């Protein structure tokens, strides 16, 4: 069974929410207060077993945890996909405008 | 009133040309 | 008089020529102002 | 279609107040935006970071909000990252950094208001083209 | 078997005639446009007549035989 | 801008650079006057 | 001696050897026809007129035999799909044979005319010089052409003494050869009306008999004889080439746009039928009427003939080929085996989605599905990173009604995508790509090849016309101009070229 | 206007020299 | 009926005949006045 793993990943929560373990960093621009400061810590500290583990990143401020809580509903986690995280692609996935 | 072929020929071109150039001159002052 | 030569051909040429330059110049001006100027 | 006072009416602040820009004010803002900003922000995008554009919806979600005259003017005096967390004067044109960005040196309040007004009106005219990049050319 | 142009265009008669007719045609063309008659003769949009206020789609003719009517409708839709 | 004393002369300063071109054009007025002999 | 491009000029004043050259030409053309038909019979598979008709098999002459009533083989089959028909002598094979025999007889006649070129008939009774009286030959030939045209219309096409012509319904589902009555009203000028072709031949044929009698009986005006150089055979060549390029352009046009004489069961559908979704509209009409009479979706789609569905498929559009993509349409997409049925796509919400069809202009085309209002609902993305419409996000599924897959539903995104890629081509077919080692790349039908060859030849024949018209009208100066500088200078003559002014 | 006037004055000058010399049979 | 487009056709035909008719009447008139000497 040859499968395109990126297209298959679009049928998971990855296709519906910001996947903390896979989605490229620009995606965090979609909601108030996430980019660039929280975006960087989230990407640097991935992967997470559950979205709520994002609250445990070392060094987060009290306000950062609050902003993260307000955005847990926009987040998801799926298994790390090599094709999405190699190449430094979470920091620049070759898409601009 | 005596015309020539050449005279007719020159004026079928020259007369609209000047009219058109006045038209185009005016257009340079149109603002959106 | 229908007399040819009365106005030297060089003056006719110089004046018609400046006429052309002026009209064409106006058209270039128009490329930067009003319709077509992108502004 | 024409550039009506309705089109020229934009949010002055986050609380519901609007101003109606004059035709003259809009054209001045356009000219000033070209002069001071379009080198990086032509058509609403940002050439040195294309992830952030000047679309109204994007500005609405910046911190502090930047989708109104006063927020845009504040951005022009004291620019921040999108999360409001770092001050970026030192790498972004502003009144505060008009020493190292000289095209900012003579801008008055009126100038900033006009620029801000251009930025909010342009999408109301151009729709998706504003901030859309080459896809929409 | 006719007069050389350079005899004609260097003659006083020519310039007397044409100093009236050339500026007159030029001015008539100028006014064909400045009075806006050129728009109405050719059906060309003025700068405020490409779109009704909100719409962003072009009034493209889609029907061969009621093309006349369609354009009329598009023109009425300009409030 | 020019020093402000000279400001009145701005419109003249704007046309000056084109003058060298008028010299090339002048050669032709002249030659037409000696009938391109 | 003569340069290579003038060798045939030796015939200009040798009417017997010209006839011999003409006889040879006609032997060659008729032998081509006989050979072509035999090669087509050696390659044509008659076993499926529904999904494997002649126009999918690169058949070029078979349709011309079929258009005028030759529909059977001695071996028992017919192009309409019958068995045990007995076509008499005039099967495709007997036509091919008749042309081969004709060729041979023509060849032998050419030899005779070549050897016995010096007939007294070809000499002018006064001067004894070779001479053809062309104005009278024109009348004789025009009269004969008149009698034949009339005969063709009045006996053959009517069925009064002959088989008639191919006619069909507007969707090319039930074609057959039928007697056709002349249409004498203005609908006789409708290209799509077969009765007009019949009235044309009756009426134009009588006009040719009358005008030929005129031309037999009345000499040309001296003014026209002189102006058109009627003593010079090359005048006839010039104007005959003009008539022929006019005719060639007309047949290229009626082949491309379609007419009663370019039926779609013989030449394939037209590109315009795809452009206007001509068949898709008729299919949807039949389906809706089924639904309105209380059919289930399965029954309504199952009632659509495979033949109608197959017209609604872009691989049968003549505007999807390539100049160097050679051979039968079967060589590209394959030999069509069966309709898969009509695919209905739906998103996870159950809304029906419609795949945007490929216009003929495009070699490739994106896969985009919209709702009934043209709003985009799903697609196959190129960049994935900011995809919003993938079949996977939108839970697109496909269900088939009618054909092989009737009643089946697929939900796995690879398979749903594969069918959506096929849906850009219209209705979906199963093809045998192995038998001919088909390469998957579209080819045009004989409608397209006929059109191409005849538009190109008509254009080139325009040159031939100009060339020979020039040679006729400038015969006196064709070796160069007279060895006064007052005919070609100004002021010397009042009227150009006129020495008596 | 100021610009167009300088232009017309400066531009006229060349042709003026030619015209003057022509008028007084000068060494053209 | 005489359809709108058949009336359109007659208009086109008459127009063309008038253009040609006038052109020829005028050229014949001129040629008749302005004769060649021999
Ligand atoms: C130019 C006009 C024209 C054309 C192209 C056709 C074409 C055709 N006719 Mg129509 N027809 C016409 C005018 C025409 N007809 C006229 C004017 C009449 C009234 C007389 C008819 C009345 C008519 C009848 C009654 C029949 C046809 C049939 C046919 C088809 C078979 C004949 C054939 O291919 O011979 C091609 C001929 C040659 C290539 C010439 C060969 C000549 C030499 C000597 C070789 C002979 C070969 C062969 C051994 C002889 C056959 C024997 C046979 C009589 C049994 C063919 C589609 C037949 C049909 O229906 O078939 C399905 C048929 O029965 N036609
Ligand atoms: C009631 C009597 C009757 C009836 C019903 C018909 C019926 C018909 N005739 Mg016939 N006709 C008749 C009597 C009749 N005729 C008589 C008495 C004569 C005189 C002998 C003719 C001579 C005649 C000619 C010469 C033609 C017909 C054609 C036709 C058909 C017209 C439909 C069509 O497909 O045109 C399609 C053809 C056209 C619309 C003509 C196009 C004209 C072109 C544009 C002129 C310029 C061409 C030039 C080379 C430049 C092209 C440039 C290009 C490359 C861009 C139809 C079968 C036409 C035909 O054969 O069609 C297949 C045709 O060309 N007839
Ligand atoms: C009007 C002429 C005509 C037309 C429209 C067709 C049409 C058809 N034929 Mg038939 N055929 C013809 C005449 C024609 N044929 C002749 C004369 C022969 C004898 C050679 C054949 C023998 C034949 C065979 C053996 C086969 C066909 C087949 C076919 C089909 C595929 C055609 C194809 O792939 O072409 C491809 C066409 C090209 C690649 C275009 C060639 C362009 C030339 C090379 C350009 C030359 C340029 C020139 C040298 C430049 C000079 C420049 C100079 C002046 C300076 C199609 C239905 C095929 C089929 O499916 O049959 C069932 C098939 O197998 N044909
Ligand atoms: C009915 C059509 C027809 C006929 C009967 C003729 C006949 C003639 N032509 Mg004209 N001509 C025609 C159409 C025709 N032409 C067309 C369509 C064109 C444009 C292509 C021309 C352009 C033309 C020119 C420019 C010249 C002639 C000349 C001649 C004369 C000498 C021909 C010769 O010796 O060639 C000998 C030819 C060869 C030895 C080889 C030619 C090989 C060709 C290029 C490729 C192979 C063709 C292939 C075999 C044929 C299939 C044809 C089919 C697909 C149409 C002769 C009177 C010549 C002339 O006027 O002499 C005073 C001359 O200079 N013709
Ligand atoms: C570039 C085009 C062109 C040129 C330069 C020539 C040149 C020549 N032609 Mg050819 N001819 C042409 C195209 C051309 N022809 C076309 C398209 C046809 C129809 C098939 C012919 C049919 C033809 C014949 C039958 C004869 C000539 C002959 C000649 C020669 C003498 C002049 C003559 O009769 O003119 C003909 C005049 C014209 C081409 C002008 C036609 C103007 C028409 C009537 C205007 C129609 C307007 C239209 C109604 C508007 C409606 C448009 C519609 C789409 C809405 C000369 C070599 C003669 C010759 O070879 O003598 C030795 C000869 O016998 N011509
Ligand atoms: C003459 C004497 C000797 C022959 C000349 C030498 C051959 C010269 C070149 C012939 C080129 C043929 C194409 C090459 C490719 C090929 O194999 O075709 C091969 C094709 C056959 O195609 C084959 O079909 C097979 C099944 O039957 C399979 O599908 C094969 O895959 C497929 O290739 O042959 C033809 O189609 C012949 C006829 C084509 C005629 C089309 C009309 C277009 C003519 C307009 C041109 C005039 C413009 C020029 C004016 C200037
Ligand atoms: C709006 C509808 C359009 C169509 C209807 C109008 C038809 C006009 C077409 C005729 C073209 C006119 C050409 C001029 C004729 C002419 O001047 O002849 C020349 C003659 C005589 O001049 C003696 O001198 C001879 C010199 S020359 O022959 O004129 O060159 O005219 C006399 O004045
Ligand atoms: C299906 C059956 C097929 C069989 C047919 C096969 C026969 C085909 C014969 C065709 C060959 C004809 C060629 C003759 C060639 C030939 O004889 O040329 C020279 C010839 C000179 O003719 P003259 O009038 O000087 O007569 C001298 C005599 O000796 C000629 O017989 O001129 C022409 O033939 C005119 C047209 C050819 C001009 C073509 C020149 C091409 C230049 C080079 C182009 C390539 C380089 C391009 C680089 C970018
Ligand atoms: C006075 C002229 C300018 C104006 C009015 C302006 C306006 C803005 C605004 C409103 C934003 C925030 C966008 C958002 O939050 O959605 C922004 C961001 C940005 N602009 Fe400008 N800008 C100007 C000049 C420039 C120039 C000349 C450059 C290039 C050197 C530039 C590069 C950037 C970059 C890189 C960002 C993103 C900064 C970050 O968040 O890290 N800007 N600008
Ligand atoms: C003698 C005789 C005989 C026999 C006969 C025969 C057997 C014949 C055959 C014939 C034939 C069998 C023929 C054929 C022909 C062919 C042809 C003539 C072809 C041509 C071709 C062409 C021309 C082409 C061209 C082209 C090409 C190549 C490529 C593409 C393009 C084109 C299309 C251009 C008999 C016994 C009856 C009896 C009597 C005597
Ligand atoms: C040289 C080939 C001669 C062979 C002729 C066999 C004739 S067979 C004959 O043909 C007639 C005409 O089609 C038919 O009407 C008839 O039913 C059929 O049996
Ligand atoms: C040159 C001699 C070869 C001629 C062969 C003549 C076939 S004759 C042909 O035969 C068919 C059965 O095969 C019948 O259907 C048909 O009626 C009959 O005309
Ligand atoms: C491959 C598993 C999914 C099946 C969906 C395939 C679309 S349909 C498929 O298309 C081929 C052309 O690509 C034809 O040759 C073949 O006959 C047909 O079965
Ligand atoms: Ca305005
Ligand atoms: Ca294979
Ligand atoms: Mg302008």
């Amino acid at each position: 069974e040859l499968v395109n793993v990126v297209d298959e990943k679009l049928g998971t929560a990855y296709g519906e929410k910001i996947d903390l373990n896979n989605t490229n960093i620009a995606a965090f621009i979609q909601y108030r207060g996430l980019y660039p400061t929280l975006a960087k810590l989230i990407v640097k500290n991935a992967p997470y077993e559950s979205v709520e583990d994002v609250l445990n990143i070392p060094g987060l401020t009290e306000r950062q945890k609050q902003i993260l809580r307000e955005n847990l509903e926009h987040f998801t986690v799926t298994e790390v996909e090599t094709a999405l995280v190699e190449g430094g692609d979470r920091y620049n996935n070759g898409l601009y405008k | 009133p005596i015309f020539t072929v050449r005279w007719v020929a020159v004026h079928t071109l020259a007369v609209p040309t000047i009219f058109f150039l006045g038209a185009i001159a005016a257009m340079q002052f149109i603002q959106r | 008089m229908s007399e040819g030569g009365r106005i030297p051909l060089w003056i006719v040429a110089t004046v018609a020529g400046m006429g052309v330059i002026v009209i064409v110049g106006l058209f270039f001006y128009g490329a930067y102002a009003g319709l077509g100027s992108s502004l | 279609a024409e550039l009506t006072p309705e089109v020229l009416t934009v949010p002055l602040n986050s609380e519901g107040k609007t101003i109606t820009l004059t035709e003259k004010q809009y054209l001045e803002g356009k000219r000033l935006f070209q002069y001071a900003c379009a080198s990086c922000h032509v058509g609403g995008i940002t050439k040195t970071n294309p992830s952030l554009d000047l679309r109204t919806e994007t500005l609405a979600l910046a911190t502090p909000p930047r989708d109104n005259i006063e927020g845009l003017v504040d951005y022009m005096k004291n620019p921040t990252t999108y999360d409001g967390e770092q001050e970026i004067a030192e790498v972004h044109p502003s009144l505060r950094s008009a020493d190292i960005f000289p095209k900012m040196r003579n801008l008055t309040e009126k100038d900033l208001v006009a620029i801000a007004g251009h930025i909010l009106v342009e999408p109301k005219i151009l729709g998706d083209k504003w901030g859309g990049g080459k896809v929409y050319y | 078997g006719e007069r050389p142009f350079s005899d004609i265009i260097t003659s006083v008669r020519y310039w007397v005639i044409h100093s009236i007719t050339i500026p007159a045609l030029f001015i008539a063309g100028w006014l064909f446009v400045s009075t806006g008659l050129a728009y109405d003769v050719f059906g060309t949009p003025r700068p405020d007549s490409y779109y009704a206020q909100e719409q962003r789609s072009i009034p493209l003719v889609t029907d061969r035989f009621e093309a006349k009517q369609q354009v009329e409708t598009f023109l009425e839709q300009l409030k | 801008k020019l020093p402000e004393a000279y400001a009145i002369f701005d419109p003249l300063v704007d046309v000056l650079p084109v003058i060298p071109v008028l010299f090339l054009a002048l050669a032709f007025v002249w030659q037409a006057a000696v009938g391109f002999r | 001696g003569l340069p290579w491009y003038r060798v045939h000029t030796v015939l200009i004043n040798d009417p017997g050897r010209l006839i011999a050259a003409h006889l040879m030409h006609t032997a060659l053309v008729a032998g081509w026809a006989g050979s072509m038909a035999l090669y087509e019979l050696a390659t044509f598979d008659p076993s499926d007129p529904v999904l494997n008709p002649m126009w999918r098999q690169g058949m070029f002459v078979l349709p011309f035999m079929a258009r005028l009533g030759v529909t059977g083989s001695w071996s028992g089959w017919s192009i309409t799909g019958e068995t045990g028909i007995d076509p008499g002598f005039w099967s495709f094979e007997g036509v091919a044979l008749a042309h081969i025999v004709l060729s041979g007889l023509l060849f032998l006649a050419a030899c005779w005319h070549w050897v016995y070129w010096d007939l007294e008939l070809f000499r002018d009774p006064r001067t004894g010089e070779p001479a053809l009286d062309l104005p009278k030959m024109f009348g004789i030939h025009l009269f004969l052409a008149g009698l034949l045209c009339f005969g063709f219309g009045a006996f053959h096409l009517t069925g009064l003494f002959g088989p008639g012509m191919w006619v069909s319904d507007p969707y090319g589902l039930t074609g057959s050869v039928q007697p056709v009555a002349p249409e004498w009203g203005p609908d006789g000028f409708n290209p799509y009306n077969p009765g007009g072709v019949v009235a044309h031949h009756i009426a134009a044929g009588i006009v040719g008999i009358i005008a030929g009698l005129f031309h037999i009986l009345v000499r040309p005006p001296q003014r026209l004889y002189k102006a058109l150089r009627m003593g010079n055979i090359e005048t006839v060549l010039s104007s005959s080439i003009a008539a022929v390029f006019f005719a060639a352009f007309v047949v290229a046009g009626t082949m491309w746009y379609g007419s009663a004489t370019t039926p779609i069961e013989l030449f394939g559908p037209t590109r315009y039928q795809w452009d206007s979704s001509y068949f898709q509209q008729e299919i949807n009409r039949r389906v809706q009427a089924s639904l309105a009479s209380g059919a289930t979706l399965e029954e309504a789609w199952s009632a659509i003939p495979e033949k109608l569905a197959f017209y609604d498929y872009i691989g049968n559009n003549p505007a999807k080929g390539g100049l160097f993509r050679t051979g039968p349409m079967n060589k590209g997409d394959g030999i069509a085996q069966a309709w898969k049925g009509h695919a209905v796509f739906r998103n996870k919400e159950g809304e029906e989605l419609f795949v945007r069809r490929m216009p003929a202009f495009f070699e490739s085309f994106p896969v985009i599905l919209t709702d009934k209002n043209g709003v985009v609902k799903a697609d196959i993305p190129f960049r994935r990173a900011e995809s919003k419409y993938s079949f996977e996000q939108q839970g697109v599924t496909v269900s088939f009604y009618g054909g092989e897959l009737n009643g089946q539903t697929f939900t796995d995104p690879p398979t749903v995508k594969s069918y959506a890629r096929k849906a850009i081509f219209g209705e979906i077919f199963e093809f045998d790509t192995e038998t001919l080692n088909s390469d998957g790349i579209f080819r045009t039908s004989p409608r397209g090849w006929f059109t191409f060859a005849h538009a190109v030849f008509a254009l080139l024949f325009f040159f031939g016309h100009i060339w020979h018209g020039a040679r006729t009208l400038f015969r006196d100066v064709f070796s160069g101009i007279d060895p006064s500088p007052e005919q070609v200078e100004w002021g010397f003559y009042q009227k150009v070229g006129d020495v008596t002014t | 206007i100021a610009q167009l006037t300088m232009i017309a004055m400066i531009g006229i000058a060349g042709p003026m020299i030619i015209f003057l010399l022509a008028v007084r049979r000068g060494n053209l | 009926t005489i359809t709108p487009s058949l009336k359109g056709f007659f208009i086109g035909l008459l127009s063309g005949a008038v253009v040609l008719g006038l052109t020829f009447a005028v050229l014949i008139a001129i040629s008749q006045i302005d004769k060649v000497q021999r």
